[PDB]
């Protein structure tokens, strides 16, 4: 322990991916 | 470097003062969603009675909704924030201003993300903004139970009052429970019902309360498809959900009754993270179309699943979805622990370390 | 202290005191290897050297070393507590040093940015009189049930 520790008709479907 | 100043000055100082009513309402009693919204995202409070007064109007609109709305397309559909306010500015952009978007959430606005409470604010005075284009559901985390075990109260309690949590939670309970879409979709946070046939068993239930442990109302809000949805061995209609603890997991043969019972071609819910913030389940065999839809609007949900969010775009006859990354937000300690509380078991430990250590 | 603690903390004093000038240097404590690794040795030492010279002389040393007798109470080691924090030593945690010490304390565990922000975020919801400062009133507000004065003990 040296170092501080943070605790514990039909629709068409479409895809426009992430920017 | 000094000892007063701040370090890193590119990090901008939160701001300290409370909006009041003025600054928030403009002069015909209409919410400031912009204002509002640049305050909320540098992390600003607002006094407590306007905080109040949003929440109260807001529950007022949705106390005059019915239980299962009708929402016409064009909508953009969305599923679980959890409290990832920075996530949902982003989805804004994405899906569209509310100012010309018309939007449907599925519910599961609070809770796991330390945002919780800007979450609720900002929809909220969206919704008193735009009562008849935007509309929310109620998910399972809307609710006391889950919000007391999670961290919503407690947020609650750090950056307002209980005051102001125990308002949420009577608004929580005006939310509607379903949505009819385009005359097309039934939308819910879960699912599907053992005791749900027909969209009118949806308009009789009384929803004015905390949800039940069984029941229409529990299902609608907790229930999920079976792990091997479309695949099934398993021949019942619903089985009880090991998962969750409560309600059912629904089968593919289940939803597939349900749509052609009532005329409808697909079931959309939330619910069930997904790595691609979206998930098409096995098309119906008499529709063509997927039987259920999931749609996940939380990215890299918890800080850590690294998962895509998208939201539902049905505008013309498609249905387009849009997937996003997570955006930065503010670091908060696990249960808005503060700095000292954090450190200070350390600090004893290694200075009385040194001292055993000096006098050996 | 008594007779039998003043004699043994003389002569441990003593074997510190590397080059026998009377005074103990920071080169001088680091030589001790268990101090190379705790990251709060510099300012436990700034804290003993209240004529701030640089140095911890032997009436600094006792008394440093007084603060962690059994005999001490907790509002004695919460202020030892509160001065690792306070090292401009005006009696109040500001924003620089509370940053600056918490760094020490975790390294990389965190990012600035993040540290900056959580350090903001206690300084606001603990400051209870304005002065954008933390007193060490409002320091136990936060702290004092945590029992802390409990561990900062030491056998001399
Ligand atoms: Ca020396
Ligand atoms: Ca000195
Ligand atoms: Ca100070
Ligand atoms: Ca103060
Ligand atoms: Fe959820
Ligand atoms: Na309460
Ligand atoms: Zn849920």
């Amino acid at each position: 322990n040296n170092y501080l520790t943070v605790p514990a008709d039909l629709p068409v479907i479409t895809i426009d991916p992430a920017s | 470097l000094s000892t007063t100043d701040r370090v890193v000055k590119a990090v901008p100082f939160p701001p300290s003062h409370r909006l009041t009513a003025k600054e928030v309402f403009d002069n015909d009693g209409k919410p400031r969603v912009d204002i509002l919204k640049a305050h909320l995202m540098k992390e600003g409070r607002l006094e407590e009675s306007v905080a109040l007064r949003i929440i109260t109007e807001g529950a007022s609109i949705l106390r005059q909704e019915k239980n299962l709305l009708d929402i016409d397309a064009p909508v953009t559909v969305c599923g679980d924030i959890h409290g990832q306010f920075f996530d949902l500015m982003k989805l804004f952009e994405v899906g569209g201003s509310p100012a010309n978007t018309r939007y449907l959430f599925l519910g599961d606005y609070v809770d796991r993300g330390y945002f919780s409470i800007e979450c609720v604010l900002y929809l909220w005075a969206l919704k008193i903004l735009y009562p008849k284009t935007l509309f929310l559901l109620r998910g399972n985390h809307e609710c006391r139970h889950l919000t007391e075990y999670f961290t919503f109260k407690q947020e609650c309690k750090i950056k307002y009052s209980e005051r102001v949590y125990d308002a949420c939670m009577d608004a929580f309970d005006c939310l509607p429970l379903a949505a009819l879409m385009n005359q097309q979709f039934l939308c819910v946070h879960g699912g599907l019902s053992p005791e749900i046939n027909t969209l009118d068993d949806i308009r009789k239930l009384d929803r004015f309360k905390e949800p039940p442990a069984y029941g229409p109302m529990c299902d609608i809000l907790w229930s999920d498809p079976l792990e091997d949805f479309g695949n099934e061995k398993t021949q019942e209609h619903f089985t009880h959900n090991t998962v969750r603890g409560c309600s059912y997991f629904y089968s593919y043969p289940a939803v597939c009754e349900f749509l052609q019972h009532n005329n409808l071609l697909s079931i959309l819910r939330a619910h069930e993270a997904q790595d691609a913030g979206y998930r098409m389940y096995r098309k119906s065999q008499t529709t063509g179309f997927p039987s259920l839809i999931t749609i996940f609007s939380a990215p890299n949900y918890l800080d850590v699943y690294n998962n895509k969010a998208a939201v539902l775009k049905y505008e013309n006859n498609v249905m387009n979805i849009r997937q996003f990354n997570c955006s930065p937000h503010p670091y908060w300690l696990p249960n808005f622990m503060d700095v000292f509380t954090w450190s200070l078991p350390f600090v004893g430990e290694k200075v009385t370390e040194m001292l055993v250590n000096v006098l050996n | 202290m008594d007779a039998d603690e003043i004699k043994r903390l003389g002569k441990r004093f003593k074997k510190l005191d590397l080059d026998n000038s009377g005074s103990l240097s920071v080169e001088e404590f680091m030589s001790l290897p268990e101090l190379q690794q705790n990251p709060l040795v510099q300012r436990v030492i700034d804290i003993f050297d209240t004529d701030g010279n640089g140095e911890v002389d032997f009436k600094e040393f006792i008394e440093g070393v007084s603060q962690f007798s059994v005999k001490g109470d907790k509002e004695q080691k919460l202020r030892f507590a509160f001065r690792i924090y306070d090292m401009d030593k005006d009696g109040y945690i500001s924003n620089g040093e509370l940053f600056q010490v918490l760094k020490m304390m975790v390294g990389n565990n965190l990012k600035d940015t993040q540290l900056q922000q959580i350090v903001d975020k206690t300084i606001i919801n603990a400051d209870k009189d304005g002065d954008g400062r933390i007193s060490f009133e409002e320091f136990c507000a936060v702290v004092g049930g945590l029992d802390i004065h409990k561990k900062m003990v030491v056998d001399v």
